[PDB]
RNA sequence: GGGACGGGUGAAACAGGAUGAUCCCGCCGAGACCGCCGGCCGCGCAGGCGCCUGCCAAGACCGCCUCUGUCAAUCAAGGGCGAAGGCCGGGGGCUAGAAGGCGAUCAGACACCACCGUAUUCCCGGCCGUAAACGGUGCCGCCCCGCGGCCGGCGCGCGUCCCGCCGGCCGCCCAGGGAAACCGGGAGGCUCCGGGCUCUGGGGGGAGUAUGGCCGCAAGGCUGAAACUUGAAGGCAUUG
């Protein structure tokens, strides 16, 4: 992948993890 | 041709910067001018940028110019 | 001896040949390159422009006009500044129709400082 | 009403496949394209003198 | 549609008395019918006329200046025009520019002694000396400032208090030009120093006396 | 990818940032010191009719006016339309017009 | 005013027009912008910097037989500024235009091309602190074959020029250097290795991730592992 879009994908992943850990 | 650095020729030494000469020295000097209407004579710095007057006159007789200074209607010398 | 003004709009996509009086407020004959053709891509060509000018000649001789000043323009604005293909064809079809020529001038509208033209900062990617 | 022009000289092969030739005919110096084999001083039948060849 | 030119008629247009080719042309209008009066709707039209058409013969000199004249009275079947502005042609303006030199543009507001207000645009360029080593003509700021100030004081002196007919005399004579050079030549080398535009910003509503003196020679 | 040019493909000397111009063919944004620049002076009427306008002119001493246009293109459009060519490694150093 | 199409494209189609458009000319409104001149020009600590006129404070350089007397260099912590996009609260709203809508193309086209358009783009008060933020080259000091161009200040000479000096921005280049490309105002004076100071790296992945901490309204930013996996990844250059 072009590294810019890999960074975008990783940011979306980290934000999903923060949201799921927010519950409980 | 064989130049010796310990005794440089003064003519080609005066054309260099005052600080990178063998022995640093000033570039300026003093000189005598005569008032256009007074018999007497006064001694003036060559790079002046401050008022200089006659013994009699109240008009300033020098024009500062960023280098050697010019004068108004007076005739000069070198001593 | 009876002067009018010819405005020739020589653009990318069509041509206009338009004769008015000296003030511009009253028109005497107006034709376009797209009223002589069937294919949309041939409206700005030299041949449509010449056949349209030949009928402008017919209109404006019968109304008594004998000479024209020429004001020729491109699109202008923030777009193209060079003339379309039919521009000089109108002038030639005017010279070979009997009209005499006065003053000539370019009237393309040029800005002194401008708004932003379309396309984006990467251009038309074709 | 077609006119008779006369080739004054030959300028070269125009199209991408040979084919037509650019010629100077004649009191004018009109330049036109021809399909056939043209020598010098050939007479051509022009349907109009209005159109001039490109370049 | 019926052909509207069955109801049209043409009127002459006449230039002020300063010029020589006093006939500009004719203009068409629909005959009076109802409420629209023929000699009410052709009033105040604006005509751009080349100076080489108004004073013919000196083509090299007069061929790049244009005068704007607008009618302000229709008397005895004739339209009587008055000064509306001055402008140079587009190719003349484009020709003045090169790379390596300086361009100076200045404008100012000048009242006249008979109720007008003009905006005057002047342009000047720097030039080579006959014996200089370099090929660029750029000048320092002490020179640009002096050139601007000289232009201001000159246009203040020459056009400070003039009338419209005297202004038109000078504009069609290039008198003012021939002195903007004179002021600016004592400073640097400069090639094309000219008034490039005159705009009319505001005028009195009634100009009957001005029009009367402009048309009948006086 | 080593370095191809000493000027890095532009003319930028002792400054941080320069102005933006629009390519006249495709309208992309180009820095001013990189864009390809050409000046042209031409006649408003084509030369192939430059004597028939002249002979059908009433004004005595008329001279055909000219057009003054500065064309500016981006790198891609300049190569595509043959304003500049791809050159040999030795030839790239030549600045002659 | 005049009377049949105009727009748009490689070619077209959707938008427009007898409620008269497109086109010509005059008048009015609003908000952006600052052309040609414009550059191997110039300025600033970097980010950056171009309409007119006025005001305000500053700056480096040069020139000097002016004053002081080591008052300096580099810098964890700490402070300040910082393109564009983005955020909070007000204002404004022309143009262009993420999102969205629509016409084509195509096997498909949710894209490229055409058309319409919201945030945004502009102003004010704050926040955020990142860019291929590049010369991919930290700062101070010394020596260094030469030939040129341009910018600022000064000095000598003849009769604008001409030869120098200092400071800046550039081109070419002997030696020397290097894996080479190339550098050469250093990337030279270095296996013949030591002038001073600060920062960073130690095969490729995993990974700039998990976790903890600080900052932020948020979007983020800064700091930052391990298990495990693998025999290469990479630089510059030659022939096809
Ligand atoms: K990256
Ligand atoms: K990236
Ligand atoms: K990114
Ligand atoms: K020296
Ligand atoms: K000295
Ligand atoms: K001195
Ligand atoms: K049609
Ligand atoms: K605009
Ligand atoms: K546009
Ligand atoms: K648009
Ligand atoms: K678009
Ligand atoms: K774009
Ligand atoms: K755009
Ligand atoms: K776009
Ligand atoms: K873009
Ligand atoms: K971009
Ligand atoms: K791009
Ligand atoms: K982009
Ligand atoms: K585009
Ligand atoms: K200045
Ligand atoms: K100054
Ligand atoms: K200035
Ligand atoms: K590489
Ligand atoms: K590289
Ligand atoms: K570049
Ligand atoms: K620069
Ligand atoms: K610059
Ligand atoms: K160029
Ligand atoms: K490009
Ligand atoms: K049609
Ligand atoms: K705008
Ligand atoms: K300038
Ligand atoms: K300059
Ligand atoms: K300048
Ligand atoms: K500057
Ligand atoms: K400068
Ligand atoms: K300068
Ligand atoms: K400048
Ligand atoms: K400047
Ligand atoms: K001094
Ligand atoms: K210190
Ligand atoms: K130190
Ligand atoms: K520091
Ligand atoms: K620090
Ligand atoms: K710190
Ligand atoms: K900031
Ligand atoms: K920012
Ligand atoms: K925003
Ligand atoms: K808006
Ligand atoms: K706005
Ligand atoms: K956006
Ligand atoms: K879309
Ligand atoms: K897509
Ligand atoms: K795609
Ligand atoms: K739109
Ligand atoms: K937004
Ligand atoms: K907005
Ligand atoms: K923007
Ligand atoms: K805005
Ligand atoms: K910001
Ligand atoms: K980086
Ligand atoms: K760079
Ligand atoms: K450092
Ligand atoms: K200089
Ligand atoms: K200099
Ligand atoms: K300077
Ligand atoms: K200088
Ligand atoms: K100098
Ligand atoms: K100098
Ligand atoms: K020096
Ligand atoms: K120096
Ligand atoms: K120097
Ligand atoms: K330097
Ligand atoms: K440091
Ligand atoms: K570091
Ligand atoms: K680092
Ligand atoms: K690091
Ligand atoms: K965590
Ligand atoms: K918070
Ligand atoms: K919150
Ligand atoms: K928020
Ligand atoms: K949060
Ligand atoms: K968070
Ligand atoms: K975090
Ligand atoms: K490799
Ligand atoms: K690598
Ligand atoms: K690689
Ligand atoms: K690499
Ligand atoms: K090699
Ligand atoms: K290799
Ligand atoms: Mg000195
Ligand atoms: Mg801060
Ligand atoms: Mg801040
Ligand atoms: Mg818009
Ligand atoms: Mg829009
Ligand atoms: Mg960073
Ligand atoms: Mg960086
Ligand atoms: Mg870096
Ligand atoms: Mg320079
Ligand atoms: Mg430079
Ligand atoms: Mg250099
Ligand atoms: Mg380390
Ligand atoms: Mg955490
Ligand atoms: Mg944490
Ligand atoms: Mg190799």
């Amino acid at each position: 992948m072009r590294a810019k879009w890999a960074k975008k994908r990783m940011r979306k992943l980290k934000r999903k993890r923060r949201h799921m850990k927010a519950r409980s | 041709m064989n130049v010796d650095l310990l005794y440089p020729d003064p003519v080609e030494e005066q054309r260099k910067h005052k600080l990178k000469r063998l022995v640093q020295g000033p570039n300026s000097y003093f000189l005598e001018i005569k008032c256009a209407g007074c018999q007497d004579i006064v001694v003036v710095y060559s790079h002046a940028n401050t008022p200089v007057f006659c013994p009699g006159c109240t008009s300033q007789i020098s024009i500062p110019t960023g280098g050697k200074c010019a004068f108004t209607s007076q005739v000069e010398r070198y001593r | 001896e009876a002067f009018a003004v010819c405005h020739i709009y020589a653009g990318k996509n069509d041509t206009f040949i338009h004769v008015t009086d000296l003030s511009g407020r009253e028109t005497i004959g107006r034709v376009s390159g797209g009223m002589k053709v069937k294919r949309h891509c041939d409206e700005p060509s030299a041949y449509a422009a010449m056949q349209a000018t030949q009928d402008l000649i017919e209109i404006i001789t019968d109304r008594g006009i004998t000479a024209v000043h020429i004001k020729i323009r491109a699109d202008g604005g923030t777009g193209k500044r060079v003339y379309g293909q039919g521009g000089s064809a109108a002038i030639r079809a005017l010279v070979r129709g009997g009209i005499k020529i006065g003053r000539i001038e370019d009237s393309t509208p040029i800005p002194t400082d401008r708004t932003r033209h379309k396309g984006g900062r990467r251009g038309r990617r074709l | 009403e077609p006119i008779n022009a006369r080739v004054i000289e030959v300028l070269g092969r125009t199209s991408s496949r040979g084919g037509i030739t650019q010629v100077k005919v004649e009191k004018r110096q009109i330049i036109r394209n021809v399909i056939g084999p043209v020598r010098k001083d050939d007479i051509l039948v022009l349907m109009e003198s209005e159109r001039e060849a490109r370049r | 549609n019926p052909d509207p030119y069955l109801k049209k008629e043409w009127y002459p247009v006449i230039a002020p008395a300063h010029f020589k080719s006093r006939h500009i042309g004719q203009t068409p209008v629909t005959k009076t019918a109802g409420l629209r009066v023929a000699t009410d709707v052709i009033n105040h039209r604006v005509y751009e006329v080349n100076l080489g058409d108004l004073n013919p013969g000196a083509e090299d000199l007069n061929g790049n200046t244009k005068f704007y004249l607008q009618t302000q009275l229709v008397s005895d079947g004739k339209c009587l025009t008055n000064f509306h502005g001055m402008d140079i042609t587009r190719h003349k303006y484009g020709s003045l520019f090169r790379k390596g030199c300086d361009c100076i543009d200045v404008f100012m507001d000048i009242p006249t002694t008979d109720g007008y207000l003009l905006r005057v645009f002047v342009i000047a360029f720097t030039d080579r000396f006959r014996f200089q080593r370099r090929k660029n003509c750029h000048v320092k700021g002490r020179v640009i400032r002096m050139m601007r100030a000289g232009i201001y004081e000159t246009l203040h002196n020459e056009l400070g208090k003039v009338s419209i007919p005297v202004l038109v005399t000078k504009l069609s004579n290039f008198e003012v030009n021939a002195k903007l050079t004179e002021a600016l030549q004592k400073i640097t080398m400069c090639r094309d120093v000219m008034i490039r535009r005159v705009k009319v910003v505001k005028r009195p509503r009634n100009t009957m006396e001005l029009l009367s003196t402009m048309h009948d020679s006086n | 990818m080593p370095v191809k040019r000493r000027n890095n493909g532009r003319s930028k000397y002792n400054c941080g940032h320069t102005n933006i111009v629009r390519c006249q063919n495709c309208h992309r944004c180009v820095p001013k010191d990189k864009v390809i620049k050409r000046f042209t002076i031409r006649n408003i009427v084509d030369n192939t009719i430059a004597d028939d306008v002249l002979n059908a002119c009433v004004i005595q001493g008329f001279a055909i006016p000219k057009l003054y246009n500065k064309v500016q293109y981006c790198v891609s459009c300049s190569i595509h339309n043959h304003i500049v060519r791809v050159r040999s490694r030795e030839d790239r150093k030549i600045r002659t017009p």
